[PDB]
């Protein structure tokens, strides 16, 4: 960055957005394709790894 | 019509806007406030600063939004990538050479250059070279110059060319070392000359007496009204603890914009220095220090030991209406109906408002295409007026004078110098009446130096005969307008401080009171004053009346209070108190009350709301702060009704049409006071 | 009882796929389609638990918030054991001035959820100590500090001011420095409260730009 | 029957019957007797007579059960007592009948600039 | 000074070594001295020459701070 | 609605900062009625009216006795608002320098509750290496205690050269002092039942009286936020997490020394792990740049201007944070406006928790007893009372 110094393509902050979603009322939870995902052996067991580091950017 | 407001598309918004509108002026109507540094409200596109630089479909280049018209159709896109590289290109182009002086520069805090940086902006730079060095100029003792800091936005140069008038700036060299300034050593003559800092978006402009004194953010922003004048400018007052360290400008469109008299700029200086804190008695040594108590009981005793007509009273110019009809009420009590202004015309009848304030109002002025000045010089009358008048010059309005001629920064006719020159141009002998009786919107204005004439209802006969005769005053319009210089003078002839007939007869005979008592006047004449006369002053600067007076009370000065000022086309205003009482001041009202208690008539009300309500009970337009209503008008009733008073004292026809105004930055103690305005009447006693 | 100590070994993971990415995407979806009258409004936010994932806040009026707590602890999806705090947030603007505040944390699932009701000064607030005996200290905490009141609560007396202080310091309305100072008289030998008075005022800066977007 | 159901007066009458043993503990024997105690309380009720909310009243009265019961474990010590009970009292009653002939916007106005503000 | 010792005697160039904070001392680093430098010596603290602001009773000179100029006759 | 009539039994328990009430049947303990805010300092109030920069030393003196850890958490809960990623140099001085405070913080807690048991010994020895360590922090912030060391997107200031030599030598005798520390009170009859089966506490009501720290380990609960929800650079270190199951004084009293073994090994895996690169956050717009970028760059100088005048403007919203404190869950709740202030700023203290714990616990107690309670339950009233 020492002389490409455009701040737009870095600027995250003031890039954060929040949106109003749709009046979540009439959907359909099919809880059977949540309760078919999980596993039922102790293999086929997945594990999500613990993250080494927060994120850096290159830095 | 044939749909003059036209459509376009910012950001996929559709907004409707005016003809002629511009792209900047439709984004902001989109609530989008792009970034821009060379256009302003008031001036003329300049369009140099390359900041307003946004993206229209179908167009491979950015657009001059501070200068490209809105065509239909339009589509404007302020988000995109390219629309913020150039925002972050054009600042460091800006940045590369400017000097590196914000801890030395007094903009800093208040610098649209540095929260535009900070917004549209990088955080890095990659200059490394030398920058260009710039001299510093001299321009007068008002304006400090670090020409290094300029960006050359041009503002100052409209400025300077369009409002003032001078047109005394220009930018010299090219290029790079293009400079901006005036080639030789000149002093701004510009009565208007402060509001270039104002408009100076960096700090390469700044008020010398305000440098290095404080920070922007250190200030307690309170809005208040100028009382230097009639107008009645709107300002913000900011201090520091009880200090006022600057007094600034705020909009207000139908009285004076953005814009304000270096006089009502510069004269806070005076508040610091002969400042009356604790009452004062005069004893055999002289005036000393003695309590409220004391002060009051001596007053009362003065008072009472003298007959009704034995007594008389004056307001100064910077008298609030509270503490003029509480006074007022206070001397009508005991008798006494000795009444006079410091302002002048006393004696003048007011039955009919529209008789002595602008029909048109200020706003309402900018319709007439022809303009009548009636010995007034609105250049040292009121210098935000005078601007006004130039702006409505610079679009076809042609302004006529009956008076002494001055320089009014615009080009104008001279009918003519004394009321025998009106009385031709009234009796048809001038083709100035013509060009009146063709205008379809005629303004007549007269000024107050008029009014201080001896035989100004013969004046005021000629005035109307002329409007009559021009149509001047018809359905749907009133050019005829009657302005002014202090503030004090038109609650007092709105709340009817007048002195009575028997007064008046008093004085025609030469009857001499004993018990004279000021508030806060320090420009009255000896006639009023006898020697050897008690005196009881009221103010809060030491003075020539306070010299001269017996027993003295540290008033309130109006940077101090709240009180009551209506401007001379009738609107009411009230300024507003930014630091505490100085001293051992009091309210001045409250005074009056106090005073009315221990003489033993004590005055009805007991609170500041109960002395407005009475005011308005007085005159109901009082209510009404900040608007004004419509005067009736009673056509040539009333001047058939004053006739009596046309015929005595006749028109004198030899004696011109002046301007009682002879000392601009000086007027009132305060202006009498305050360093600043010495400062620039020696610089102007300099240049020769 | 929860997250007991299970495995002998070194864990380099945290929580299921499954689990995690339920909870991390329709856990939101899942409490509304459970109890929607429960549900007044819903926010998913910055994630309290971790930087890189989502978390709901709830909204809800007081009526209901007893037994959307009590499931919100005891559900099999939602074990969340754990009330982190109450607390509330003034809103002078607003026709109610305060938003009282939920936390809850569920060692089960390594989850956290936020739970908010917004309510004026004179309606009551049903106390949470018979689902959270935690909940004592920081009701009596809130109401010293805003006066909001908790109905049905074993003793709700201030725990944070003065013993004779009256008045919620925590208030937008309420003074930085206050009304009153305490001083000790010799004369008298006693340490009395006197009308509150400083040597130097307090400074307050007005460094706010006028170009800035932000602002809200 | 009463007002919101009365619970002022049903407060008041609490605090009352509460009153005697504050005054045997503080030592106020040699103060003050139980009518004039009863006085004091009577006037602290009369703050806020024209309240038209149940639910305000609610909350004063139970910010008052909170004030008299950091009054029953002496949570606040005798100076307490000293700067709101007895002294006031005194005072109330040590003023009585003033000599001071002036109006009170007059005694504002020989006081200082400014209104006098807190206690 | 054998009877009355005190810390505020020793020279700022000897209270780095002193104090641990660098390795530099006169007899080994020639430091550049100002003109305007004032040299150290014991503490005035609890005498009545000590330091006072110029809003003490002690000073020579009274000050009020008034932000004004009060009007004389 | 209550009288008083049966007077009976009265205690005061200290004005001299614990005020203490409690009711006795006789010589056992049946009720006890802390009462608090004579620290309440108002601090939250306080914390509006100052910038978040200025703000930032009100964490310092909030735990006197563990304070980056009490900075982390606020800076966390402003930075994931700002959406700003931390360096990785910074993330491990960060971890180190937390692990460091995590140990005096320890050691000052065990030390305090010996000498409230009987022991001085252990105090004395171990404000020697609590003395070391302030000399570590005095080196790298000039303060012995309020550093006001880190920052929104990293440090002041970069470690000073020679600094990891001396804790490396101080970590080889660490584990010495430590063990010389353990002999006076492990092996003792009368420390053990001084501690042993004192203040039983469960998981189940832990759970409900919201625990934190390492009185949650002594009830058989493997939890670390350090290993459930990371922060920083702690998922990449590798220790282990103690774990008991009787949830006693003398069992927390093992969990904290050998959590003090932990913090030694995650000291050398940092130490052995130091990466070379940036220590702040690249963004000048929120971070302050250096002197010399600031005295010959326009740009910086004027960012400089801003934010040591206004400082950077959160983005309106609201997050809550916490940390894995040595006294617990330190976690602060941010509700942002807009501005340049933090519009409200509740701060959330696990010892202000734990000291709820005093009445049920304490019952069937006995005097010599509540000394232990307190001791054991490791609150500082700066946190507790804020
Ligand atoms: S004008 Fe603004 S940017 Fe330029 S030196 Fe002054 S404060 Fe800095
Ligand atoms: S001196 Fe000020 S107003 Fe004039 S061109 Fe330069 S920046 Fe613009
Ligand atoms: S305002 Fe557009 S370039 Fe100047």
């Amino acid at each position: 960055l020492v002389y490409d110094i455009k701040y737009f393509v870095r600027d995250y902050r003031r890039n954060n957005k929040y949106t109003a979603r749709t009046v979540d009322a009439k959907t359909t939870f099919d809880f059977d394709k949540l309760y078919a995902g999980m596993p039922t052996k102790p293999e086929q067991v997945k594990n999500v790894t613990r993250p080494l580091i927060m994120p850096t950017r290159g830095y | 019509p044939p749909s003059d407001h036209l459509e376009v598309f910012v950001n996929e918004q559709p907004v409707k806007i005016p003809k002629g509108s511009s792209v900047l002026q439709a984004c902001d109507a989109a609530g989008i406030d792009i970034p821009r540094f060379c256009y302003h409200q008031r001036l003329s596109i300049a369009g140099n600063c390359r900041m307003c630089l946004v993206e229209v479909e179908k167009v491979p280049k950015p657009v001059a939004s501070c200068a490209m018209p809105a065509g239909p159709g339009m589509k404007i896109k302020t988000e995109t990538p390219m629309v913020k590289k150039a925002r972050e290109g054009v600042m460091e182009f800006l940045l590369i050479n400017h000097p590196l002086d914000c801890p030395i520069c007094d903009q800093g805090g208040e610098c649209d250059l540095q929260d535009q940086a900070m917004i549209f902006g990088s955080d890095r730079s990659r200059f490394v070279e030398a920058k260009r060095a710039v001299e510093d100029k001299n321009l007068g003792p008002l304006v400090k110059t670090v020409m290094t800091r300029c960006i050359q936005c041009t503002r100052c140069v409209r400025f300077a060319s369009e409002v003032a008038g001078t047109a005394e700036l220009g930018v010299t060299g090219r290029g790079r070392d293009s400079e901006i300034g005036t080639y030789v050593e000149k002093l701004m003559g510009s009565e208007l000359s402060g509001n270039v800092v104002d408009l100076c978006p960096v700090g390469a402009l700044t008020s010398k007496p305000y440098a290095f004194t404080a920070r922007s953010w250190e200030l307690k922003g309170t809005e208040s009204i100028d009382v230097s004048d009639g107008l009645g400018a709107n300002i913000r007052v900011d201090a520091r603890g009880t200090e006022v360290m600057r007094i600034l400008p705020r909009l207000n469109e139908a009285v004076n914009e953005e814009w304000l008299s270096d006089k009502g700029r510069y004269q806070y200086d005076g508040l610091k220095h002969q400042r009356l804190d604790k009452p004062m008695v005069k004893g055999p040594k002289g005036l000393q220090v003695a309590t409220w108590q004391d002060a009051l009981g001596a007053a009362a005793a003065a008072l009472t030991s003298a007959a009704p007509g034995e007594v008389r009273g004056i307001a100064g110019k910077l008298a609030d209406a509270e503490s003029m009809v509480a006074l007022m009420d206070l001397l009508r009590g005991l008798g006494a109906g000795d009444l006079a202004h410091e302002g002048g015309f006393s004696d003048m009848p007011a039955d009919v408002r529209s008789t002595y304030t602008a029909n048109t109002t200020v706003q309402g002025l900018e319709q007439s295409d022809l303009v009548l000045l009636v010995g007034t010089n609105p250049r040292w009358e009121s210098p935000v007026f005078n601007a006004r008048l130039r702006k409505m010059f610079l679009d076809g309005t042609q302004v006529g004078l009956v008076g002494a001629p001055v320089d009014l920064t615009y080009k104008y006719e001279h009918v003519g110098s004394d009321p025998a020159a009106l009385a031709a141009l009234a009796a048809g002998q001038h083709p100035f009446l013509e060009r009146l009786k063709k205008a379809a919107r005629p303004a007549v204005v007269v000024g107050p130096g008029v009014l201080r004439r001896a035989d100004r209802e013969a004046v005021m006969k000629a005035v109307h005969e002329l409007c009559g005769k021009a149509g001047v005053v018809k359905e749907g319009w009133n050019g005829f307008n009657v302005i002014h210089d202090t503030a004090s003078r038109v609650a007092a002839l709105d709340m009817g401080f007048g002195p009575s007939a028997a007064a008046r007869a008093r004085r025609a005979q030469g009857a001499q009171p004993k018990v004279v008592y000021l508030l806060g006047s320090d420009d009255y004449s000896e006639e009023d004053v006898p020697e050897g006369a008690f005196v009881i002053y009221q103010g809060h600067h030491g003075d020539r009346g306070a010299s001269r007076a017996n027993v003295v009370l540290p008033g309130a000065a109006y940077t101090e209070k709240s009180g009551l000022y209506v401007n001379f086309e009738g609107r009411v205003q009230q300024t507003r108190a930014a630091v505490p009482l100085v001293g051992d001041a009091r309210e001045d009202w409250a005074i009056l009350r106090a005073l009315s208690e221990v003489v033993g008539k004590r005055l009805p009300y007991d609170s500041h709301a109960a002395v407005r309500a009475r005011l308005a009970g007085i005159a109901p337009h009082f209510a009404n702060i900040d608007a004004v209503q419509t005067p009736v008008w009673l056509n040539g009733e009333y001047v058939k009704g004053v006739e009596a008073l046309a015929k005595a004292a006749p028109l004198q026809p030899s004696a011109p049409l002046t301007s009682t105004i002879s000392n601009f930055y000086m007027t009132d103690a305060i202006s009498r006071a305050s360093r600043t305005m010495a400062k620039c009447i020696q610089a102007r006693q300099q240049t020769k | 009882g929860y997250a007991y100590a299970r495995k002998t070994t070194d864990k380099d993971y945290i929580a299921s796929e499954h689990m995690q990415a339920f909870g991390n995407t329709q856990l939101t979806d899942y409490i509304i389609k459970t109890v929607p009258k429960f549900v007044k409004m819903a926010v998913t936010g910055p994630a309290q638990s971790s930087v890189l994932y989502q978390e709901p806040t709830i909204y809800t009026t007081p009526e209901s918030l007893v037994p959307l707590m009590v499931f919100l602890r005891d559900h099999t999806n939602t074990q969340f054991k754990c009330l982190l705090d109450v607390t509330a947030v003034d809103f002078p603007e607003r026709a109610a001035r305060f938003e009282v505040v939920y936390h809850l944390l569920s060692p089960r699932w390594n989850n956290r959820i936020r739970v908010k009701v917004c309510v004026d000064e004179v309606t009551a607030v049903p106390t949470l100590c018979k689902v959270f005996n935690t909940a004592n200290w920081f009701e009596r905490e809130t109401w010293d500090m805003f006066g909001v009141f908790f109905s049905g609560h074993p003793d709700l007396r201030r725990i944070l001011t003065d013993y004779g202080f009256t008045g919620h310091p925590l208030r937008k309305d309420f003074p930085m420095t206050g009304y009153q100072e305490v001083r000790y008289d010799y004369g008298k030998k006693r340490v009395v409260s006197e009308p509150l008075e400083l040597t130097q005022e307090f400074r307050y800066f007005d460094f706010n730009s006028p170009w800035e977007t932000l602002n809200r | 029957k009463r007002l919101f159901g009365g619970a002022a007066r049903h407060f008041y009458f609490e605090i009352c019957r509460c009153l005697p043993f504050i005054q045997r503990l503080h030592k106020m024997e040699e103060m003050v007797s139980l009518k004039e105690l009863r006085a004091i309380v009577k006037e602290k009720f009369k703050e806020y007579k024209d309240v038209k909310d149940g639910r305000v009243v609610d909350l004063l009265i139970f910010k008052g059960r909170e004030e008299i019961e950091t009054y029953l474990l002496m949570h606040k010590q005798r100076h307490h007592v000293v700067t709101e009970v007895v002294e006031p009292y005194y005072a109330k009653q040590r003023a009585v009948k003033k000599v001071t002939t002036n109006s009170p916007f007059l005694d504002s106005f020989l006081s200082s600039g400014y209104a006098a503000i807190g206690v | 000074d054998k009877f009355d010792y005190n810390p505020t005697t020793i020279p700022p160039e000897w209270h780095g070594w002193l104090n641990y904070i660098n390795d530099y001392n006169p007899t080994n680093t020639q430091f550049k001295q100002p003109t305007y430098q004032i040299e150290a010596s014991m503490t005035k603290t609890g005498t009545q020459t000590c330091y006072n602001p110029k809003g003490s009773w002690f000073s020579a000179k009274p000050r009020n701070w008034r932000k004004y100029e009060s009007w004389t006759p | 609605l209550t009288p008083a009539k049966v007077n009976n039994f009265t205690l005061n328990f200290g004005p001299q900062v614990l005020r203490l009430v409690l009711e006795m049947q006789g010589e056992i303990i049946m009720r006890a009625d802390p009462h608090i805010g004579l620290l309440h300092r108002g601090t939250e109030k306080l914390l509006e009216y100052k910038t978040y920069l200025q703000g930032l030393p009100y964490f310092d003196r909030l735990d006197y006795v563990s304070m980056m850890c009490m900075e982390h958490s606020y800076v966390l809960a402003i930075e994931q608002l700002l959406n700003v990623s931390v360096p990785l140099r910074g993330q491990y001085i960060r971890v180190l320098f937390s692990e460091i405070t995590r140990v005096l913080n320890h050691l000052l807690a065990i030390t305090c509750h010996s000498m409230d048991v009987g022991a001085l010994t252990p105090f004395l020895w171990a404000f020697e290496e609590r003395e070391k360590l302030f000399e570590f922090y005095e080196r790298v912030s000039g303060a012995r205690m309020h550093a006001a060391y880190f920052r929104v997107g990293g440090v002041s200031q970069d470690l000073p050269i020679g600094l990891l030599r001396d804790v490396y030598d101080w970590a080889r005798q660490f584990a010495s002092r430590l063990d010389e520390m353990e002999e006076l009170l492990t092996g003792n009859r009368i420390w053990k039942e001084r501690t042993v089966d004192v203040g039983t506490i469960t998981a189940q009501m832990a759970w409900d009286w919201g625990c934190s720290g390492p009185i949650l380990r002594a009830s058989g609960i493997d939890w670390d936020l350090r290993k459930t929800q990371p922060y920083d650079a702690y998922g990449k270190m590798q220790f282990n997490v103690p774990i008991a199951g009787h949830g006693d004084c003398y069992d927390r009293y093992l969990v904290r020394l050998q959590e003090m073994r932990e913090s030694l090994r995650i000291i050398y895996q940092c130490l052995n792990e130091m990466p070379d690169g940036l220590y702040k956050s690249p963004d000048g717009k929120v971070c302050p740049p250096s002197r010399s970028t600031m005295k010959q760059s326009m740009e910086a100088l004027i960012h400089h201007f801003k934010l040591y005048t206004e400082g950077f403007h959160v983005p309106a919203g609201e997050t809550y944070r916490a940390v894995e404190a040595p006294k617990g869950e330190f976690g602060v709740y941010l509700v942002s406006r807009g501005g340049n202030r933090p519009y409200r700023c509740k701060i959330r203290s696990p010892g202000y928790a734990h000291l709820q714990m005093t009445d049920v616990i304490s019952r069937g107690a006995m005097l010599a007893d509540v000394v232990t309670i307190i001791g054991t339950l490791d609150v500082v009233f700066g946190e507790i009372d804020r």
